[PDB]
């Protein structure tokens, strides 16, 4: 249930670190 | 039992994350992590996370875009286990993590010059939890 949001947050969070500054 | 496993993995990624911080904040986050017993752990994690959110945004406006990246990656490699544990102790402990982590990244995205897609999803995930 809520664990999906956590996995979505790492997914969204890992994408932030990828395409951040450069 | 696996609570202790997930706690050491959260203790490890957060330590690696804190090592990318200046020594003034790297001391308090590090003492809060190791002086919190085993049921204030999630509170200390949310405390260390709030200090880290406070720290990485200042360095993001400075130009330390590389330290914020390396630090957040270690926040990311333990983000799921921290939410699972926080959900084990209380649904509010889950919600506190986003309001730290989601708000952290949102301001980090709102600072770097030149994706709104990720900022978008982060805002609603915050709203949906609020």
């Amino acid at each position: 249930p809520e664990i999906w949001i956590a996995q979505e947050l790492r997914r969204i969070g890992d994408e932030f670190n990828a395409y951040y500054a450069r | 039992e696996e609570r202790k496993e997930k706690r050491e993995k959260v203790r490890a990624g957060l330590k690696r994350a804190i090592a990318e911080l200046p020594a003034e904040v790297a001391a308090r986050c590090l003492a809060l992590l190791d002086d919190a017993s085993d049921e204030e752990f999630i509170e200390a994690v949310l405390e260390v996370l709030e200090a880290m959110r406070e720290a990485l945004v200042a360095m993001a406006r400075e130009g330390r875009l590389d330290a914020v990246r390396r630090a957040t990656s270690h926040i990311n490699e333990v983000l799921v286990d921290a939410a699972e544990l926080a959900l084990e102790k209380g649904r509010e402990y889950f919600r506190r993590l986003c309001l730290i982590v989601c708000d952290m990244m949102i301001e980090l995205i709102r600072l770097e010059p030149e994706l709104r897609r990720i900022r978008e999803r982060l805002e609603e995930i915050r709203r949906r939890l609020e």
